């Protein structure tokens, strides 16, 4: 997958060691089909591809988080769009985390506080703010 | 899907 050095992972994922939980991930659910299409895609991913996503993810926080500051609802145009923006970013970055799939991530993310703590490192409750943004976004699209 | 710890997935 990532096949990076502790130093690259640091320059790329910051103070986050995903590799250590590589095989540990499947322990949680390890039953998805998407993950199969992703592994094929992440098979050769390099630090660049991985860093490209981080700088991209950082951007996601300021705007999302900034929305929170303004006190605007998550199902707001700006928020939901942000959600649709997240979708295409994580989808084209692994295989194509569809809308229905993108949602599965939203909530299954609130369950494990390990993700939250690592994700919320930017701000508490962000996970909830995104899920609703993604959920709503999926609704306006859903037939 | 796609990782266990911040953002990709499978469900």
């Amino acid at each position: 997958g990532i096949n990076l050095t502790p130093e690259e992972k640091f320059e790329v994922f910051g103070d986050f060691d995903p590799d250590q939980y590589e095989e540990e991930v499947r322990e949680r659910w390890g039953n998805t089909d998407a993950y199969r299409q992703s592994k094929e895609k992440t098979a050769s991913y390099t630090k660049e591809d991985w860093q490209r996503i981080q700088d991209e993810a950082d951007e996601l926080t300021r705007r999302f988080v900034a929305l929170m500051d303004a006190g605007e609802p998550a199902d707001s145009e700006g928020a939901m769009d942000a959600a649709e923006d997240h979708r295409q970013g994580i989808a084209r970055n692994h295989y194509d985390c569809g809308y229905e799939m993108h949602t599965c991530l939203g909530e299954m993310y609130v369950s494990d506080e390990r993700f939250t703590r690592n994700i919320d490192a930017a701000k508490p409750g962000l996970a909830a703010y995104m899920r609703d943004a993604i959920l709503a976004n999926a609704v306006r699209h859903t037939p | 899907s796609c990782v266990g710890x911040a953002c990709a997935x499978x469900a």
